[PDB]
């Protein structure tokens, strides 16, 4: 299925706090559509965290 | 069959079924009757010998 | 074609063509949809101008459009050849509403009282008209069936269908038969040439069906 | 009442075909982008 | 090292072939939609 | 790194898009990432001086 | 292929049906001595007509070739033959009118 | 050896997934375009 992989990519790789969920962030869901593609890089979690961070930044600009 | 047996018949082309099928639209394709001079001509031109 | 592909044509916009006065460059292939939409637009404006003056029948745009197209085939050629300004009086004068009522209510009468010249189409009510079995007079009658029953095996269907073909081919002149074969050929006989060669091919396959084998006797 | 099966075969609307082709186009673009991203990811991760 | 180099070269080679084929399908479906919705010249 | 860079090794840095493998391979040595940008010769002289 | 056969019933009641064109798609508004009406005496026999240019707002050979006068259309087509030429064969008893017939 | 093994499963996974996308798009296109002539009723 898909639930276990998404739970991994949310609570082990990205390590979001529980108060942040799919319904709170549309960009996070549209990005998890991509993040589940690669099964590697699940040790350098800092890279995924920074990627989500800059994705939020680029999503929130007024330009 | 109409010519050989000398019986009239009108041939119709079905266009479409309209008003949920309440009416059938058929254009004037071909009509046979002793009125038709062609019909009488072909009846007379048969070679029954 | 108009009935089948109406939803696509119905969305075509004609405002730039009619509103603008001087001729604008238009693609050569785009004539089809534009011309059909213009014709049906003229049909719609033709109906709506004469409603100033038992069952009430509701007709949608496409149904009445194809009906009036079938009634007079001159609409398309007249519209394409002549401008709208001179087309409007012609369609206004030629829109005989009583003839339309007679055609849409034509029943119980065949052939219709009106000549083929003025009108090209009519309508039939399925409920009022019963269905016969005209085969019982043409090829399902007893005598022709008995005449054509002679065949190699019981599996062969009655041959009166082919018997009438053979009689028509052998008796009637070839000009009439070739005229029909160009007019009302069936789908399976589209590749075929004429009635006589159809009889030739059917006789050939009939001879092919039955084969001969010789055996010796002690 | 009818015994022979009616409404056998006629052409359907074109809008459904158009929208399904737009979805197919979007899926093709996504496939191209995804395969490019995956091969580039493999190059950067394992081919160094 | 040499295997990695050759693998890199050939994989980057196939990527652009995939791109060209998907763009060919892009153009074909675009032409199909064009010929369906509104017939063009020629 | 050990050999001069071929043009193919110099990959383009484009922002906005996720571009995650680059962020994963920042510690790497061989690939060199550039903006889709170049410094003009006058600006080259100004920066040098 | 033949799909149905029907018979005209002997019963009749006048329908008196009032047809109404349900204006689901109202048309564009009309924007700018009555002109003589255009005669409806031409029916096309081909498909090339629709490919022609749109009518300019406000060839006779083309009319002769594609379109056809309805007067020649409505009349009966099959014609007989006389005895002037040397006695005719089986297929020449009945012939099509050359004007009405078309390839 | 572990990294080369991982590379080989990733390559096999890429092949399988591109084949799956190809099959899905083929099936969707064939099903959608078959309705154009209304083969099904």
């Amino acid at each position: 299925k898909r639930d276990e992989k998404h739970r991994h990519v949310v609570n082990v790789v990205l390590e979001l706090p529980t108060e942040i969920s799919e319904a709170t962030h549309p960009v996070l869901a549209t990005m998890l559509s991509k993040y589940t593609r690669m099964s590697s890089l699940f040790n350098d979690k800092c890279a995924f965290k920074l990627d989500l961070l800059r994705m939020v930044a680029v999503s929130r600009t007024r330009r | 069959g109409s010519w050989l047996f000398g019986i009239p018949v009108c041939l119709g082309v079905h266009v479409a079924d309209l008003l949920k099928g309440q009416r059938i639209l058929v254009a004037r394709h071909l009509e046979y009757t002793s009125r038709d001079r062609d019909f009488l001509r072909i009846q007379r031109s048969r070679d029954l010998n | 074609t108009l009935r089948t592909f109406w939803p696509q044509i119905s969305q075509y916009d004609l405002r730039p063509y009619l509103t603008q006065h001087q001729s604008h460059t238009h693609p050569a292939e785009t004539h089809t949809l534009h011309n059909l939409k213009l014709f049906c637009y003229l049909v719609s404006t033709a109906w709506h101008q004469r409603i100033d003056t038992g069952t009430v029948l509701r007709l949608s745009l496409q149904e009445f459009c194809v009906l009036i197209a079938a009634l007079y085939p001159e609409y398309i050629y007249t519209v394409l050849k002549y401008p709208v300004q001179m087309s409007l009086p012609s369609l206004t004068a030629h829109l005989h509403q009583d003839v339309i009522h007679a055609v849409v209510n034509n029943t119980h009468k065949m052939p219709p009282d009106h000549l083929p010249e003025q009108v090209k189409a009519f309508c039939i009510t399925p409920t009022q008209w019963p269905a016969m079995q005209l085969n019982k007079l043409f090829w399902e009658n007893k005598l022709v069936q008995q005449l054509c029953q002679v065949g190699p095996q019981k599996s062969t269907p009655p041959l009166g269908k082919l018997w009438l073909y053979a009689m028509a081919t052998l008796v009637f002149p070839q000009d009439m038969l070739q005229c029909l074969w160009l007019e009302l050929k069936p789908q399976y006989a589209e590749t075929y040439a004429s009635v006589s060669e159809l009889v030739q091919t059917l006789f050939q396959i009939f001879t092919q069906q039955c084969e001969m084998v010789t055996e010796g006797y002690t | 009442s009818f015994a022979s099966p009616p409404i056998t075969v006629l052409t359907q609307n074109v809008l459904s075909a158009l929208e399904i082709l737009r979805l197919v186009r979007l899926d093709l673009r996504q496939l191209a982008q995804s395969v490019q991203d995956t091969i580039q990811h493999m190059r950067f991760l394992y081919l160094l | 090292r040499v295997r990695k180099r050759y693998l890199r070269q050939e994989l980057r080679d196939l990527g652009h072939r995939v791109q060209t084929y998907c763009e060919d399908l892009e153009g074909r479906v675009s032409e199909a939609e064009a010929l369906l919705n509104q017939q063009c010249e020629l | 790194d050990r050999q001069p860079l071929n043009p193919a090794n110099i990959e383009a840095r484009h922002h906005g898009v996720s571009d995650v493998p680059r962020l994963g391979a920042m510690d790497a040595d061989e690939p060199l990432f550039v903006d889709d940008y170049r410094a003009t010769d006058d600006e080259w002289t100004l920066q040098k001086v | 292929t033949v799909v149905r056969v029907l018979r005209p019933p002997s019963t009749f009641e006048q329908d008196h049906s009032r047809l109404v064109l349900d204006e689901a798609f109202p048309t564009f508004p009309l924007y700018d001595a009555p002109t003589p009406p255009v005669p409806f005496n031409r029916v096309p026999v081909n498909i090339q007509f629709l490919r022609e240019n749109p009518p300019p707002i406000a060839d006779t050979s083309r009319t002769a070739d594609s379109a056809l006068v309805s007067t020649a259309f409505g009349g009966s087509v099959f014609q007989e033959n006389r005895l002037g030429e040397t006695p005719l064969c089986r297929d020449e008893l009945v012939a099509v009118a050359p004007g009405a017939a078309s390839t």
